[PDB]
């Protein structure tokens, strides 16, 4: 009945939205000066063949010290590597079998882990005893997770199937503020450095950033035509890069409201799995279904350089969070530190 | 009315009210965007190490 | 028919309510599990939603309904004791009714009163100002914001409270300005000469909740300061004498600063548009 | 309801006498309705000025137990399932959430009854090993060490040299489940098989 109205004003809003984007749309003056610092070529070497696992590495997350990486294997495994021994502070086994994400939480004493089993792992990593004792299973889940984030030690935002990307009090297990909206599955969830903002990659090729208190969707990001793998967000944040299944990435500006610069090379058609900003954020890396991965110039829009050296997909980047050298989880069961 | 497409009302309404604001958030050009990135960047370039290749002895992966 | 018509849907919303209460103390069972996983409302409101699209949404209630509501409401302002209670049931159904939005409200009973009370004040200005002088004008303005007032606390919502002044506001000041400064011994330029400054501060009061009444009452206070200053400033006959000359202007200082200060409490817009004036007047000193 | 606080029920035939305000805990309850006055409500006993819950006594004490004292504690002879089906009776949420939770894990605790066990494989060299022997996580167990001889850094001290099993029991603690129709994730499995 009062749908007609409905979608008309959504139809003419749309239309405003495009109207104003268009507005906002001028040169972007980052291709234009390719002219300035040069970035040239780029040749880093692998330095830590960390060979613990032995099935595809499917996320990491490094610590808020640079220094204990969480990367988690399908098998059920989590490994917290000493990156500067090649040492394993911790070999965790998970009773949810294809865990697809981990996120370090901002103490280093809480980790999460989510699997094909709705439920979000939330393990102690120390304890009086000093054994992995975990401290809640957060269940309530309607889909499978994909991604998770720590915003406190005992709040958490979660990435999870039927359009679900809820905020979970982790001393309840229950999810304070459900956020819906999304019309497909949300695979990728990137936080912003100012705690406030988390944008979901959700199945629809839409990228919805929303605030973190209640439920109020900032924007709805979309320049993709295929939904989104990864999402990084910029060290200020103010803009985020995201990849999908198509070769393109997209940089994605709140202030202006609209795609700043896209990424892609007929070189390479693989769609980009992993985005991640450099410690300046002048570079991106981006990882690839192709059995290598690359780094873009993020202000040149071009191929800074090629991390080559493996031979199965390089399903997640991670970047130390003070900037040294690039983590490439790849399906080959390796990780490899590039410095 | 739940027989509208079960409901289609709140969906439709909450689709409308998060069109609503995005105009109203603020609209500033990609081209002094695009500038203040660039300057944040080349102002950090010398401090991301990726473009600024640092001795064995303070790097964590050559010590 | 024979019992006015908001009455009779009144107590027939109130059998349906008090037979809808014992189905939910029936049916708290299914609203707690069928409804959430079936992506229906809930049981209160699909009833609610039912009542709706059977009774109030339908033809010939929704009009009679509307032409009893203006009609009594309309009788009530000429001063007839009425069921307000009633009315105020009517409101309720058309708020708990519409959801989350005020779409029913406005279509069925908002905005016809709005529309109804714009035309009473319409007719209310023409004949204020046929027959009685501007300070009954104002008077009687001031009573119906009141009036709106009791109205909203008494016979209508709280969400309504907004729109129905905003009608006394548009309908009865916007474009009354100049006879309000005008009509002798009643406008505004008439107590200005008179130094009561109580008249002016409710000259200021009632344009102040109209959008550029401070504007209008700028361009008549500097309009009479004005006229003055260039009656005094100005030399006639052989010469004004020192005292209408020099301090001449210091006594319509003094007045119009007296004026500044208990009628207006001092806004900026005020005393500088009175200040440039005094300015002007003192380099013709 | 309006009369004698301490209000007599007969469920399943058994006198409760019970408070009004241990049932108002919970105005969600089918009960709490009885605290008071309403017309439709015409369930009595003449026999004795009781009025009828025509469900089990038997269930209905642990219930009873949460709701008078906001916790409860079921016999090791009775039936969890039983108090849960009393529980939403009366419709009290909270009460059937959490017995929801002890059920799933006595269930949990007793899928190890069927020969359900989680395997997983960890890997290590000769130093760190213990470390992992010693702190790692509560609630499996231990069951195979194999050294596999190595030529990528000879023999001992290489990390592929030890291979340590590990296995738990099959639980469903929080819930169990046998499949997600969300395609994104039968994609991703298939991708990741090979």
């Amino acid at each position: 009945s009062e749908l007609d109205q409905l979608r008309q004003e959504a139809e003419q809003l749309k239309n405003q939205i495009r109207d104003a984007r268009k507005a906002c749309a001028d040169a972007t003056l980052s291709q234009i000066t390719n002219n300035i610092d040069p970035v040239g070529r780029i040749q880093m070497r692998t330095r830590r063949t960390l060979r613990g696992h032995l099935a595809k590495i499917y996320a990491m997350h490094w610590g808020t010290d640079s220094r204990l990486l969480v990367s988690a294997s399908q098998d059920g495994k989590l490994i917290i590597w000493d990156s500067y021994t090649t040492n394993k502070v911790h070999a965790i086994p998970l009773r949810s079998s294809w865990v697809m994400t981990c996120a370090y939480a901002p103490s280093g004493n809480y980790v999460a882990c989510g699997g094909l089993d709705n439920i979000c792992s939330i393990y102690n990593l120390k304890t009086r005893e000093g054994n992995v004792r975990v401290s809640r299973e957060l269940a309530g889940h309607t889909g499978y997770l994909s991604c998770c984030r720590f915003l406190d030690d005992n709040q958490i935002v979660t990435s999870s199937g039927d359009t679900t990307c809820a905020l979970w009090d982790i001393e309840t297990g229950q999810q304070t503020t459900t956020f819906t909206g999304h019309t497909g599955d949300v695979m990728s969830l990137s936080l912003a450095p100012d705690t406030r903002l988390f944008v979901s990659g959700a199945c629809d090729a839409s990228a919805k950033l929303w605030d973190v208190r209640e439920g109020m969707c900032r924007q709805t990001f979309t320049g993709h035509e295929s939904d989104i793998n990864a999402i990084c967000f910029f060290p200020n944040g103010n803009a985020f890069a995201t990849g999908s299944d198509d070769a393109t990435c997209r940089l994605f500006d709140l202030r202006a409201d609209q795609e700043l610069m896209t990424y892609s090379h007929d070189n390479i058609i693989c769609g980009i799995t992993s985005v991640s900003f450099s410690k300046s954020g002048r570079l991106l890396l981006a990882g690839y279904d192709d059995f290598n991965c690359n780094v873009w110039d993020a202000l040149k829009a071009d191929r800074a350089g090629v991390l080559a050296g493996h031979d199965n997909r390089v399903s997640c980047l991670g970047v130390t969070d003070d900037g040294m050298a690039v983590a490439t989880g790849s399906w080959d069961s390796f990780l490899k530190i590039w410095n | 009315m739940a027989s509208n497409n079960t409901a289609s009302i709140a969906q439709a309404r909450k689709l409308v009210e998060q069109l609503k604001m995005e105009a109203n958030i603020d609209r500033i050009k990609v081209s002094k965007a695009a500038a203040d990135l660039m300057a944040y960047c080349e102002a950090h370039a010398k401090e991301d190490p990726l473009l600024t290749p640092v001795p064995a002895s303070e790097n964590p992966f050559r010590e | 028919l024979n019992n006015n018509f908001l009455q009779t849907l009144n107590q027939a919303w109130n059998d349906h309510q008090t037979a809808m209460v014992m189905i939910r103390d029936i049916l708290m069972y299914m609203d707690r599990v069928y409804v959430q996983q079936n992506n229906v409302e809930n049981v209160y409101n699909l009833g609610l939603i039912i009542f709706r699209d059977q009774v109030v949404r339908y033809g010939c209630i929704r009009d009679h309904l509307r032409q009893t509501l203006l009609d009594m409401i309309a009788r009530e302002r000429k001063g007839e004791v009425v069921d307000r209670g009633a009315i105020r049931n009517a409101c309720q159904m058309l708020m708990i009714l519409g959801l989350e939005g005020r779409s029913v409200y406005e279509e069925d009973f908002e905005a016809p009163f709005l529309e109804m009370s714009a035309e009473f004040f319409q007719m209310e200005s023409q004949k204020f100002l046929a027959e009685n002088s501007a300070s009954v004008y104002i008077k009687k303005v001031e009573a119906r914001i009141n009036e709106e007032i009791e109205r909203v606390m008494h016979c209508l919502d709280k969400s309504t409270e907004e729109p129905i002044v905003k009608v006394v506001e548009r309908e009865l000041i916007s474009k009354h300005m100049k006879t309000i400064v005008e009509m002798e011994n009643s406008g505004l330029v008439h107590m200005l000469k008179n130094g009561k400054t109580e008249d002016l501060g409710c000259m200021y009061k009632l344009f102040s909740r109209v959008p550029n009444g401070l504007k209008t009452m700028c361009e008549c206070m500097s309009s009479y300061l004005r006229e003055q200053g260039k009656a005094l400033v100005s030399e006639e006959g052989e010469g004004k004498n020192p005292v209408d000359y020099i301090q001449g202007l210091l006594d319509l200082k003094s007045r119009f600063d007296r004026f500044l200060l208990e009628s207006f409490n001092n806004d900026r817009l005020f005393k500088q548009t009175i200040a440039g004036d005094f300015e002007y007047f003192l380099n013709l000193n | 309801g309006s009369v004698s606080k301490w209000v007599r029920l007969n469920v399943g035939g058994t006198y409760f006498l019970t408070t009004r305000q241990t049932l108002c805990r919970d105005p969600k309850s089918f009960l709490y309705r009885l605290c008071q006055a309403d017309p439709d409500l015409d369930s009595d006993k003449d026999e004795t000025g009781a009025y009828l819950i025509d469900r089990d006594p038997t269930y209905f004490g642990p219930v009873l137990n949460y709701l008078r004292h906001g916790k409860l504690v079921i016999n090791k002879d009775l039936a969890e399932e039983g108090v849960l089906e009393e529980a939403e009776f009366y419709n009290i949420t909270s009460l059937i959430k959490l017995v929801k939770d002890k059920i799933r894990e006595r269930d949990s605790k007793t899928s190890q009854v069927p020969v359900k066990h989680v395997y997983r494989v960890l890997q290590c060299q000769e130093e760190e090993l213990t470390q992992m022997v010693s702190t790692m996580s509560d609630g499996w167990k231990f069951e195979q060490l194999v050294s596999i001889g190595s030529s990528y850094n000879y023999g001992n001290e290489d990390q592929a040299e030890f291979l340590c099993v590990v296995s738990k029991e099959l639980h469903n603690t929080p819930y169990g489940t046998a499949s997600e129709p969300s395609e994104k994730a039968k994609i991703l499995q298939e991708r990741g098989s090979r």
